[PDB]
RNA sequence: GGAAGGGCACCACCAGGAGUGGAGCCUGCGGCUUAAUUUGACCAACACGGGGAAACUUACCAGGUCCAGACAUAGUAAGGAUUGACAGACUGAGAGCUCUUUCUUGAUUCUAUGGGUGGUGGUGCAUGGCCGUUCUUAGUUGGUGGAGCGAUUUGUCUGGUUAAUUCCGUUAACGAACGAGACCUCAGCCUGCUAACUAGCUAUGCGGAGGUAUCCCUUCGCGGCCAGCUUCUUAGAGGGACUACGGCCUUUUAGGCCGCGGAAGUUUGAGGCAAUAACAGGUCUGUGAUGCCCUUAGAUGUUCUGGGCCGCACGCGCGCUACACUGAUGUAUUCAACGAGUUUAUAGCCUUGGCCGACAGGCCCGGGUAAUCUUUGAAAUUUCAUCGUGAUGGGGAUAGAUCAUUGCAAUUGUUGGUCUUCAACGAGGAAUUCCUAGUAAGCGCGAGUCAUCAGCUCGCGUUGACUACGUCCCUGCCCUUUGUACACACCG
């Protein structure tokens, strides 16, 4: 799906700092409640991750719940170009 | 420095509100204050009347629910750092405990 | 299920094998020169083009047109 | 779609603009209190939310 | 700034949500339940788990990133809502470790005779004082049908059963269906309140020794 | 079983009440019509799917968009894979949907092959869960013993008794486990306990009015957190009924009838919960519950516009309004309960008070996140007049004109006002429903649906009866005996 690279980035930004994201399934949300980029972008891009891994996924009551794991933290740390010293603040 | 201290208190548990209930009038009177209470408002019954089947077959029968809430109402003429620490006491889970002025 | 119109295709950009090229001109001595006009736009910025119209000049990026007569 | 077009239509009341917050089903839908739970959702929950069966 | 009617039912919605959460998370590490618990700028959420290993995971990485994400999705006010794991004390008198037990065994390939069986005897030797397993769907034809599993003590009427029996359902997606099975165990009177009710069953009546 | 015996049930009857079935209309079903008039269901479908659909809902129909087709491989490609767009045309349309004209963007995509995803798409005769029904009745099953070659049987019973497989007893059975009961909720009594400026009473102080007007009496309004109190209101703990006591009948039993007292003597009344075994009963259109099958880009996905679900020779079900004087209309008069209520933005929900207006409605101050404000909170009914047996001042169907509010949009009238028009209907055939006391019936009120719509459902109170307290005649249910050529079980 076609992404913006500043919501992108924003999106990967967001994901390697918290380590973990939730979002509602509105597709036509404006804006999603922690970032600025449209929930169905945000959406897409996590079940991107998803996809290849990079990405635990949860869904109940009409919400999606994003849990970061190692592949997904090399793969955002190489994209991002952070330090490796640099990790989610989950740890 | 004397205050006439609201406290408003709320639970679906009647025994829980009524232990804390009893727990603060005691913890009032250790102290010689004044406590006036506790004042039993009316039980709040919310009722939800839902039908039984998922669907619309068979004999239409109906759920009474219903959720029960109790409030309590307690005043003290003390100061704020005395009914501060009368209120720090151990409160069991389920009861909402709210301290005013008037 | 049956279809009375022919089906409709959806539009494809028109490929044009050099579109910059065709936007500056240089000369012997090196000088450049512009064929076309810069949108005035702050935001645009210097380098962005404006299309040559039979009518009118039309920017890409904001859309702003300009008619002469 | 084209955005001015693309879920263009306004939702701002109506059976179409609320659905359950559990299962998201838009009908049957219990208001009350603001649960915004479907009966068939709420039936399932009441007993989590804390709806006792007395009579 | 809500009423106390409002309070409260979102109260229980949230406590709901965050059950459905949890058990939809940590189906395969064990959730035997969830308490809430609300003190003043400060909320607490317990986990009750059959294996907190995997619900922390490794030096609490686990645990945090559900912290976080509850607080995330619940609003929570950072550093306000903190998430701990207990060890659930009796694990064969909880219906829904249990069931996911009998769960595992089944996915596992386990014959379903033989893990109702073992989950009857071990809820009986865990010191229940009944059990009953369920096991309803299209079992070796193409024809669904019922196993009742039953040893011990039972009631199914009247106030005590929502006290003297603990049960839970679960689904489990077999390759050519879906396979429906209810445990449903009863407790035993507890003085102490831990480990049953702290009430003797209506129709019981004790005398006491003379001297 | 159109076989016998015993017992039981207003989803049976008896004795009766209200009725329904007849009229108008509302609403659901079939049929018909239609582009569509989406569809499930036929005691246990038919105001049911909480299903009162203008848009959405929506699943149907006529059209237009979009991908919200991840991931892997291959192709193309910075000499640009591909996105967006001004103006004109096109289009129902300020959908670049598409074409003309050519600008912008940059590997996020496009093309092909696999694999996905979504689907109120089929299959409830593949399923889970849930619900309904068998079935509101009292029924159901182990262990060890006894009998039989065995399927099976006794326990679980001749009799008495109970609402009860409830008990007393009899006994090749003894001990047990479910169901019943116990249980829990509401209501009924407490001048006894605890506590109430978010509830009241009493007396006092002051003030208004009336009466002899000072003092005295009647009735109102306001203050006393140092006036007192908890009868009235609220809500916690407890008490209370156990057939306790008296007379008869009954096996010296279990128990039954009557009776004083008592708030209560039908299990005090009404509910919640509710066994074994089953139905190819309903639901895939509640579910990110689900297998398989279908489709998956010109889509059965999603969205936008419009229409339809409401279409009217006809048949049926649940209902609302009536046929009138035990009444209609117009005054005066005054007694409830269960409940529900805001984002404060100028303001969103319940709305008090003031002003404007005939009404419908509008404007301005404000209260209430609530025993604090709406809430000082109904009708039937009571009382006095008009009407006078006339389809009449009964009845309010149909229809015209016109004015307001909700909504983006009111036409196929959304709903609500004013005037005007004034249909059948004069008590309803065969048939047929519910009901035994604060019950039937009448009367209204709150909530669910809800931007606006309740003739529906779930609850609430107000006035308040007739008849019976018995039976198995009809319709069925439980147990026993008995017959069977039935076991898909007499719809055999
Ligand atoms: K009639
Ligand atoms: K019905
Ligand atoms: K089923
Ligand atoms: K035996
Ligand atoms: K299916
Ligand atoms: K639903
Ligand atoms: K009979
Ligand atoms: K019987
Ligand atoms: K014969
Ligand atoms: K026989
Ligand atoms: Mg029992
Ligand atoms: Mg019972
Ligand atoms: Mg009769
Ligand atoms: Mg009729
Ligand atoms: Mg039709
Ligand atoms: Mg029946
Ligand atoms: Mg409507
Ligand atoms: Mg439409
Ligand atoms: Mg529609
Ligand atoms: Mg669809
Ligand atoms: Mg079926
Ligand atoms: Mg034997
Ligand atoms: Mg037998
Ligand atoms: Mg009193
Ligand atoms: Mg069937
Ligand atoms: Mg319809
Ligand atoms: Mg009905
Ligand atoms: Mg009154
Ligand atoms: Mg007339
Ligand atoms: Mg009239
Ligand atoms: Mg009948
Ligand atoms: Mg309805
Ligand atoms: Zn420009
Ligand atoms: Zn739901």
């Amino acid at each position: 799906m076609i992404i913006s690279e500043k919501n992108r980035r924003e999106i990967s930004k967001y994901l390697f700092q918290e380590g973990v994201c939730y979002a509602k399934k509105d597709y036509n949300l404006a804006k999603h409640p922690l970032i600025d980029v449209p929930n169905l972008q945000v959406i897409k891009l996590m079940q991107s991750f998803k996809s290849k891994e990079y990405v635990r996924e949860t869904f109940a009551w009409m919400h999606y719940y994003w849990y970061l794991t190692n592949d997904g933290i090399e793969f955002l740390r190489t994209y991002l170009n952070l330090p490796s010293e640099i990790v989610p603040a989950t740890l | 420095q004397i205050h006439k201290i609201r406290i408003t208190l709320s639970s679906k548990n009647v025994k829980n509100l009524e232990k804390v209930c009893a727990d603060l009038v005691r913890g009032a009177k250790d102290k010689r204050l004044r406590v006036k209470g506790p004042v039993r408002m009316p039980t709040k019954v919310l009722n939800i009347t839902t039908r039984k089947s998922p669907c619309g077959e068979g004999t239409n029968t109906w759920d009474r629910f219903e959720l029960r809430v109790h409030k309590r109402v307690i005043d003290l003429f003390s100061s704020a750092d005395v009914v501060k620490q009368i209120t720090s006491i151990t409160i069991e889970p389920g009861v909402e405990v709210e301290v005013t002025i008037a | 299920k049956t279809y009375t119109k022919p089906k409709k295709i959806k539009h494809k950009k028109k490929k044009v094998k050099l579109a910059v090229l065709q936007f500056y001109k240089v000369d012997d001595s090196g000088k450049v020169q512009r064929l076309r006009k810069e949108c005035p736009n702050a935001e645009c910025g210097a380098g962005t083009f404006m299309a040559n119209h039979f009518d009118r000049h039309y920017c890409g990026k904001c859309g702003l047109t300009y008619v002469y007569q | 779609g084209h955005s001015n077009i693309w879920n263009a239509h306004p939702k701002n009341y109506g059976p179409g603009s609320r659905t359950c917050r559990v299962c998201g089903n838009p009908h049957a839908i219990i208001r009350k209190y603001g649960l915004m739970c479907c009966r068939q959702c709420f039936r399932s929950n009441a007993k989590e939310i804390g709806f006792i069966k007395y009579r | 700034q809500i009423s106390k009617k409002r309070k409260f039912v979102a109260d229980g919605v949230f406590f709901a949500e965050l059950n459905e959460v949890l058990t939809r998370e940590l189906a395969e590490d064990g959730y035997s339940g969830v308490e809430v618990r609300v003190t003043p700028v400060r909320t607490e959420i317990i986990i009750r788990a059959t294996r907190t290993q995997n619900v922390l995971g490794e030096k609490g990485r686990r645990i945090r990133e559900l912290t976080s994400v509850v607080q995330k999705r619940f609003k929570f006010k950072e550093n306000s809502v903190e998430l701990y794991a207990e060890k659930v004390n009796n694990r064969g008198l909880c219906a829904v470790a249990q069931a996911e037990s009998l769960r595992y065994k089944l996915l596992g390939g386990l014959a379903v005779r033989r893990a109702c069986y073992g989950v009857l005897r071990f809820i009986m030797e865990s010191g229940a004082k009944g059990c009953e397993v369920i096991v309803s769907g299209k079992l070796r034809a193409q024809r669904a049908k019922s196993m009742k599993f039953k040893d011990g003590y039972m009631i199914s009427s009247g106030q005590p059963v929502k006290e003297y029996i603990d049960s839970a359902v679960r689904h489990i997606l077999m390759r050519q269906g879906v396979l429906g099975i209810k445990v449903k165990i009863m407790l035993d009177w507890d003085p102490k309140g831990k480990q049953g009710p702290t009430t003797p069953l209506p129709d019981l009546v004790t005398i006491h020794s003379p001297k």
